[PDB]
């Protein structure tokens, strides 16, 4: 199971902004905590280990100022000042001989301006009546278009239960503005069922997508509507 | 170049003292080398590893826990076992051979003689393996000398007395090409 | 004992409690390496050709004191807190090289049968005291488990001197001073 | 232990075909080699590790060997398959030097596996709109304002299509 809980999992920051993480540890037998950095190329780098209670200690690499703190035996923190470029921060857990374990991992995306933030537009769309007549199977299509930062996660929902069975979602997400570096993205998935259960009304299909944005303590002076933290999502009945 | 440490095992889960030490053993330079790491609790050894047995053992009965917990993990008992290639073997082959085992300092020797008689003074020397030897014309076994004086800055000094009251102290050094005599007076 | 050719003490972590007071150190044949600043997370040789070859990563040595930090709370914990007695030390004060008036010396004190591992050694030259020259080792451990420790004081060797090596320790009722003089023999 | 070589990126290979991902590593001190996976939407996994030199470890159909001769920790795999498709980085740490845990990673190298494989399949679907959104289960664009997504593996491949533009067609 997990023997490590890191939270949160995405954070917007602003240019010069700080941020502070934490990481429980859940295994006595893993008692060294560390943090490791994964920049936008994908390197992974050692940062700092802490093992007892107060330990303290500092690394500044270009992109982020780090702050790793051992609070208490399970207890480890993270601040990552004047923060000029995205990265990912694992926090992971080993023992002395080593066999390190990496948490579900901190994306950190820097953004320069707040205005390029944009909630997704989230729609489902009915199988086919030619694939039910064909493969006896009707496999429903959702879309979440037109956001930015990809702080997105997508979930399907059948009568009010989190579903997985044919379900496939994008491991990527695409880029609507290529050319750009802070391009809005789209998101799509996929749920495969029998033509018999696409054809049963009294099934209710839902995708969520829970979109992670801003908050309440960000200004924002603007003719549209905050792109905060919100759940988008759509439905569709079963049809014969 | 790099030394590499022996790293001691972690307990599972009013003035006090704890003391830990990993020592390599060498005879034959890396031919025979015995490894051991002591876990002292207050002038107590309680935990021992020796490569002889191959396991930790419990020294006193304060120790039977955490000696039978780290020989019930394999990948502990096995990071154990192989401190005597990573660590004792590494650092005898590697760093010690540019320094300790290079580091060669000559000997100084006086012949002051006083007696309540002719004792030979050699002072600032390294390593302690030295001979000094008395001939006035043929060595004489007669004769005290004091121990081994270790300094505490990588030198040594020994005094060797001649009891009996053209005189010569000989000695012989690792760091001497040809045996250091010198003309005694008395 | 064990007999052997060489003895590298590869790692001696040494932690009290409480104050927090902690010490990591590299043997060879019973001198120091180094030893590594806990403080200020550096490695600190004896002799300062050696830090020019060889090198260690003092986070080592860090992480090496952390282990027995956490064994010595969990040892406390186990043995209903038994802690145990101090011991009288004892001094010596011999010259590390054959005296003579006029050219430069060290005059060294081996305080030796120390524990706990805290003790205050100071100089004195004429009943005044001298703080200017004064060098101290590190806690060299005994195979009793106590503790030994030397100090240096660069003098020059006159008739007039008295010099005296003061040693305070929490097993001693009252100050122990050892004396010296350039007409002495030992 | 400074650095860890790894082989250059990305690797294509066919569902079937055999890996070989190299790696060198260069080091003062006795390190325990690794071999970690990472999959496009995942964390770092430990595949597997080689604590004592001149022995190999398995995981799956993944081997590698802790060659102390040439320095050396070649991954290999007898048949790849296309749930292998991730980025693999070499890792390894010291045993007796510096700070626990911690590894030292090299470069990484992905992987994409392309299925083997006939019968393809290209659907219109639409609601409560009037965009269109199509499917593709191709076993194997240049248009403007059309977005294809990257074909999922889900074993049946299926990728979604969609445009805005009123003479849009699946074609
Ligand atoms: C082992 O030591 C002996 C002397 O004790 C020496 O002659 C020999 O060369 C050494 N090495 C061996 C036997 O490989
Ligand atoms: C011993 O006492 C303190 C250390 O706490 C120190 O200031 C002093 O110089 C030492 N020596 C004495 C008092 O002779």
């Amino acid at each position: 199971v997990t023997l490590l809980e890191q939270n949160p999992r995405w954070r917007l920051v602003p240019r010069g902004q700080a941020v502070n993480l934490r990481c429980i540890l859940k295994n006595s037998q893993y008692p060294w905590m560390s943090w490791y950095q994964q920049d936008l190329q994908k390197q992974l780098q050692w940062l700092f280990t802490l093992r007892s209670p107060g330990d303290k200690e500092v690394k500044s690499l270009p992109g982020a100022d780090y702050l790793a703190t051992r609070v208490t035996d399970t207890e480890l923190r993270l601040q990552v000042a004047n923060m000029s470029q995205g990265r990912t921060l694992y926090c992971t857990c080993s023992p002395q001989t080593t066999e390190v374990f990496f948490g579900k991992g901190t994306r950190l995306t820097v953004v320069e301006d707040l205005n390029k933030v944009f909630p997704p537009e989230v729609a489902v769309f009915e199988p086919s009546e030619a694939e039910i007549s064909h493969t006896q199977k009707a496999t429903l299509v959702c879309l979440a278009t037109g956001f930015y930062p990809d702080h997105v996660e997508l979930s399907w929902w059948v009568n009010g239960k989190e579903v997985h069975s044919g379900v496939c979602t994008d491991p990527q997400p695409l880029k609507e503005q290529p050319a750009l570096n802070d391009s809005r993205y789209a998101l799509s998935s996929r749920l495969r069922v029998s033509a018999t259960f696409w054809q049963n009304p009294r099934n209710h299909f839902r995708c969520q997508v829970q979109f992670y944005g801003l908050s309440e303590n960000d200004e924002w002076t603007q003719d549209r509507a905050k792109p905060v933290t919100q759940i988008v999502s759509a439905e569709a009945w079963g049809r014969a | 170049q790099v030394y590499s440490l022996i790293r001691p095992n972690e307990n599972p889960a009013r003035h006090f003292v704890y003391q830990f030490m990993g020592e390599c053993y060498f005879t034959n330079g890396t031919q025979r080398i015995r490894y051991v790491t002591r876990y002292i609790y207050n002038r107590e050894e309680y935990v021992r590893y020796d490569s002889d047995v191959g396991e930790h053992r419990a020294v006193t009965e304060l120790g039977r826990p955490d000696a039978e917990y780290w020989n019930s993990q394999p990948e502990i008992l096995e990071r154990t076992r192989a401190e005597l290639d990573t660590v004792c073997r590494h650092n005898y082959e590697g760093p010690e051979t540019h320094t300790s085992l290079r580091r060669l300092e000559q000997p100084n020797v006086v012949i002051s003689l006083s007696r309540t008689t002719l004792v030979c003074s050699v002072t600032d020397f390294y390593p302690a393996k030295i001979k000094v030897r008395w001939f006035r014309n043929g060595q004489e076994e007669t004769v005290s000398s004091t121990q081994l004086i270790r300094n505490g800055d990588w030198t040594f000094q020994v005094l060797v007395m001649l009891e009996m009251t053209v005189y010569t102290c000989h000695v012989e050094h690792p760091s001497l090409k040809s045996p250091i005599t010198v003309e005694w007076t008395g | 004992d064990i007999e052997a050719d060489h003895v590298g003490t590869y790692g001696i972590s040494v932690y009290q409690s409480p104050g927090d007071i902690g010490q990591y150190t590299f043997e060879f044949d019973g001198d120091e390496l180094f030893y590594v600043d806990l403080d200020k997370k550096e490695t600190v040789w004896m002799l300062p050709e050696f830090g020019q070859l060889a090198s260690f990563d003092p986070q080592g040595g860090l992480q090496n004191i952390a282990v027995v930090k956490h064994n010595l709370g969990v040892l406390t914990k186990r043995s209903n807190s038994t802690p145990a007695t101090n011991e009288a030390p004892q001094a010596t004060v011999f010259p590390k090289s054959p005296v003579l008036l006029g050219q430069p010396n060290t005059l060294i004190c081996f305080v030796d049968n120390i524990f706990p591992p805290v003790i205050n050694i100071t100089w004195l030259r004429n009943s005044k005291s001298v703080a200017d020259g004064v060098y101290e080792t590190s806690f060299f451990v005994n195979r009793d488990y106590s503790f030994h420790k030397l100090s240096y004081l660069t003098f020059i060797p006159s008739d007039d001197d008295i010099y005296d090596c003061k040693v305070e320790h929490w097993g001693l009722e009252e100050p122990v001073l050892k004396h010296w003089t350039s007409g002495l023999e030992v | 232990g400074d650095s860890v070589t790894q082989t250059e990126g990305p690797v294509t290979l066919s569902e079937g075909t055999s890996l070989t991902v190299n790696c060198s590593y260069e080091t003062k001190q006795y390190p325990t080699l690794f071999w970690y996976v990472q999959y496009p939407g995942e964390g770092p996994q430990l595949l597997f590790k080689v604590p004592k030199a001149n022995e190999k470890g398995s995981s799956r159909g993944f081997e590698a060997t802790y060659n102390k001769e040439a320095t050396s920790f070649h991954l290999q795999k007898a048949s790849v398959q296309e749930s292998d498709s991730a980025v693999y980085y070499c890792a390894l740490s010291l045993n007796s030097g510096g700070s626990n845990a911690k590894l030292t990673f090299g470069k990484g190298t992905k992987l994409s596996v392309k299925s083997h494989i006939p019968d393809p399949a290209v659907y219109q679907l639409r609601d409560s709109k009037s965009k269109s959104v199509c499917l593709f289960t191709d076993f194997d664009s240049k248009d403007s304002d059309v977005y294809i997504t990257d074909k999922c593996v889900l074993k049946s491949n299926s990728a979604v299509a969609w445009s805005n533009k009123s003479d849009f067609a699946c074609a």
